[PDB]
């Protein structure tokens, strides 16, 4: 929540 | 009659000289006398005032004419390049009608061919612009001829590369490639271009001469030499035409002919297709659509212990399975061609680093395919990817290695890590080597990609109390809290995020 949805648009970023 | 017949070519008046010359060139085609031509130089050096002077076409044709008939021997050869034949021959390289233009390049063919420092002395002549300008002619011998001109004088000369550079000559060669079917011009012009591809300079003009996409047009010639050469020029000029479209003929052939017996042909192949899918978008999916995915899959299970092979491919692979449309596709398309325990072996030794890199890099890509994660595992290259972890960052500590950068594998394995980690499978794996030790020193690495990828794969063990816990042991938390502020938002993302999970 608020944090980790952060995580994961970071993620998607680093990789994908 | 050669003593006296000198007199009348060194004399004015047309039919005095023309008659001389049209009696000179008959002394040349009879062994006898022509052996008396050469033997003089007062005679060969006449012609040569005579030729270069000339205002008729038949002096110009019956000159011309009788040097060449003197080049075909030693003694000839050398009398034509002592009494400063090389410089008038040059200067025929712009006659407006073709019979002298003919028989200058045919003489200075053979000058370059068998005369000690005529290449030498064409090069000062300003030979290499002629010929050059020469190269939009018509008769394919002629062009054959005068390709081999250029192609005897740049070889292994710097200087003559830039001079030919500077005179049009890649857009004039690519034309023949891609107009011309005579094998030995095509085989010629294909050895100028490979010369020439070798020089950073000649690259981006043969490419944006569109040199790419007219060598690809011989490619399935039945001339192994002329594929090959035109394979190796491909193969040189590949990394400076990422941009270059209308290539999907070129990459077509290029994927079938991974499947080449011929060993240079698969390499060439493999490297200009690696170099080809860098940061093209387009390329990619071209390559996908004619099953690349699978041809670079067979391509390495040949290759074996070839890393001249696997290098190019594996790099081919990383690039084809990440940053296009097909990406998700290609990444399941390397499991499903039975790819995934080659591609894992290539991590362990006799590998080198280069195609270490490039391998760590593809299962890193290939990790962000869920259906991906246990085959993976079960190919050891969980440990594997630690192992060169730990060994990577052993080497940084000392305060590059076989022309690999040694934190790259660190940024590289950590990142494969950090994808593995999204399976809670592999976190035990990851969790049982000992490894968070690890994952926190690299916080405190300069490198803002060392940090990120080193807090991405702590935030995704943190899923488990546990595995918190003993990062938190480790004093995760100063670290990670001082990277809260860095100046890179993927790392402040990051570290807040393994911050949050230990909730508890
Ligand atoms: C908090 C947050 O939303 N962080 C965030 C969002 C998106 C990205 N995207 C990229 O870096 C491309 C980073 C951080």
């Amino acid at each position: 929540p608020a944090v980790m949805e952060c995580y994961e648009a970071a993620f998607i970023c680093h990789y994908v | 009659a050669i003593p006296e017949l000198t007199k009348l070519l060194n004399d004015e008046d047309q039919v005095v000289v023309n008659k001389a010359a049209v009696m000179v060139h008959q002394l040349s085609k009879k062994e006898a006398s022509r052996h008396a031509i050469m033997r003089s130089p007062q005679m060969v050096s006449a012609i040569v005032r005579t030729m270069q002077n000339t205002n008729d076409v038949e002096t110009a044709r019956c000159t011309a004419g009788t040097l060449h008939n003197l080049s075909h021997h030693r003694e000839g050869l050398l009398a034509i390049f002592k009494s400063g034949g090389i410089p008038a021959l040059v200067k025929m390289l712009g006659s407006p009608v073709d019979s002298v233009l003919f028989y200058a390049i045919t003489t200075l063919h053979n000058l370059l061919l068998h005369q000690e420092g005529a290449k030498m002395a064409v090069r000062l002549a300003g030979g290499l612009q002629k010929m050059v300008a020469l190269l939009n002619k018509t008769n394919v011998k002629f062009l054959a001829i005068t390709t081999d001109c250029l192609q005897i004088l740049a070889y292994g000369n710097q200087e003559s590369k830039l001079i030919i550079l500077a005179s049009g000559g890649p857009q004039a060669l690519v034309n023949i490639m891609r107009t011309y079917t005579y094998e030995k011009l095509l085989w010629t012009t294909s050895r100028v271009l490979k010369v020439l591809s070798v020089c950073s300079s000649n690259k981006p003009a043969i490419v944006e001469a569109g040199g790419m996409q007219a060598l690809g047009l011989h490619l399935t010639d039945p001339s192994q030499r002329l594929v090959q050469n035109c394979l190796w020029t491909l193969r040189n000029l590949s990394d400076a035409a990422t941009k270059q479209e209308g290539m999907e003929g070129l990459l077509g052939t290029l994927v079938q002919l991974l499947g080449s017996d011929d060993i240079n042909v698969v390499t060439c192949a493999a490297g200009i297709l690696s170099n080809l899918t860098c940061n093209n978008y387009k390329n990619k999916m071209m390559v996908c659509q004619v099953g690349g995915i699978e041809a670079l899959v067979r391509t390495v299970l040949r290759a074996g212990d070839r890393e001249d092979i696997t290098e190019p491919a594996i790099c081919a692979l990383r690039h084809l399975t990440s940053r296009h449309q097909e990406a998700e596709m290609a990444q399941n398309a390397v499991r499903l061609h039975y790819g995934l325990p080659v591609v894992v072996k290539l991590l362990h030794p006799p590998s080198h680093w280069p195609l270490i890199k490039a391998t760590v890099g593809l299962i890193r890509n290939l990790a962000l395919c869920p259906a991906n994660h246990a085959p993976l595992r079960e190919q050891g290259a969980i440990p594997r990817l630690v192992q060169l972890l730990v060994r990577a960052h052993q080497d940084t500590q000392r305060r590059f290695v076989e022309g690999v950068r040694m934190e790259e594998i660190v940024e590289g394995c950590t990142g494969a890590l950090h994808i593995l980690a999204r399976d809670v499978h592999n976190r035990i794996v990851i969790r049982g080597l000992n490894t968070i030790p690890l994952f926190v020193q690299l916080l405190y690495s300069p490198i803002e990609n060392i940090q990120r990828v080193a807090a991405g794969v702590l935030c995704e063990l943190a899923q488990d109390k546990e595995a918190a816990e003993a990062i938190e042991a480790e004093g995760a938390t100063a670290p990670l809290t001082e990277l809260l502020h860095s100046r890179n938002e993927g790392v402040a993302t990051y570290a807040a995020a393994v911050l949050f999970r230990m909730s508890e």
